[PDB]
RNA sequence: AUCGCUUCUCGGCCGGCUAAGAUCAAGUGUAGUAUCUGUUCUUAUCAGUUUAAUAUCUGAUGUCCUCUCGAGGAC
């Protein structure tokens, strides 16, 4: 009932909830968002919205190493996605395109405590000064 | 040159985008006011703004 | 001559003093009285569009007797 | 007096530890409206429908003949 697609105000006011709070805290930011849980929202972080995830097409050099590794460890996905530094569904989704695409008073009445300063050589009995 | 020679010659003795917005709005349309030098306006609008005017 | 400039103003003055204004003489059609960003304040010079030229030319005859805050305003022709 | 370094002084911009301490609220349907975002018409002319006028929609690119869209001739 709560899963359903996902909206751009809600995908932006998760980037500026995201931004304030942080990222360990899930549950602050489910608060805000309606229809969403806070493990909804942390898998939308780093599945997608997350900016050091790397949305473009794949080079050369990323379509040969993920197509070695895929016939390397076979449907692992989660081992391979942070080898070739891709998410796990893009690579998945790239991967069936290849195969796709391939065929009080103490202060204010009296002086706290006084500490009269001592007396040094020099003569401050003249010594008075004036009101404000 | 010859220009040269032609300006002397005729010379004074002593010197001193929007595409369908404009059609939305009814603007780059064709029209003419005769009173004003038959001019033309491309805007009806416009033209409705001719008569409170200096010329 | 359809457009003046204006110079020498007050910036409690705006473009609604101008407005009201210029239009005692005759009616601004176009008003342009910049408002500065920066420091959010004006330097006192104006712009005026007006319906013909006309207007504009007994604006440069009238126009200058208009003095804003006790001092003086420019009014000519562009 | 100047240059460089330093000292002092002044002015302007100028929230402790623990098991992360523990835990974590959503009614429905019938009608209907508003407000955001994205995308499409440089089409030329005429005829009709249509409009307050636009807009929009609907149709074709002076005629004939000859030769290989072009050329020539007769209007």
């Amino acid at each position: 009932i709560k899963g359903g697609v996902w909206r751009n105000t809600e995908d932006e006011i998760l980037k500026a909830a995201v931004m304030k709070y942080g990222k360990n805290q899930w549950s602050r930011i489910a608060s805000l968002l309606h229809r969403k849980s806070a493990k909804q929202c942390k898998a939308r972080w780093y599945e997608w919205l997350d900016p050091s995830i790397k949305k473009t097409e794949w080079s050369r050099e990323e379509e040969e190493k993920l197509l070695h590794l895929a016939k390397l460890m076979p449907t692992q996905w989660r081992t391979i996605a942070p080898i070739i530094g891709r998410t796990a569904a893009q690579c998945l989704e790239h991967y069936e395109f290849l195969l796709d695409k391939a065929a009080g008073v103490d202060y204010n009445a009296e002086i706290p405590f006084e500490k009269k300063p001592a007396l040094g050589f020099y003569d401050t009995s003249e010594e008075n000064y004036q009101a404000l | 040159e010859e220009e040269e020679q032609i300006s002397e010659s005729e010379s004074e003795d002593e010197e001193n985008i929007p595409y369908w917005l404009y059609k939305l709005h009814g603007l780059n349309i064709n029209y003419n006011c005769e009173i004003c030098g038959n001019y033309t306006y491309r805007g009806p609008k416009a033209f409705q703004r001719h008569f409170a005017e200096w010329r | 001559d359809a457009t003046v400039y204006v110079g020498g103003l007050d910036e409690k003055v705006s473009e609604p003093l101008l407005w009201e204004l210029f239009l005692q003489a005759g009616p601004v059609v176009n008003t342009h009285m910049p408002k500065d960003r920066v420091t959010g304040q004006h330097q006192g010079y104006g712009f005026v569009e007006f319906l013909s030229e006309e207007d504009a030319d007994y604006a440069i005859k009238i126009m200058n007797m208009i003095k804003l805050y006790g001092k003086p305003i420019r009014v000519n022709k562009a």
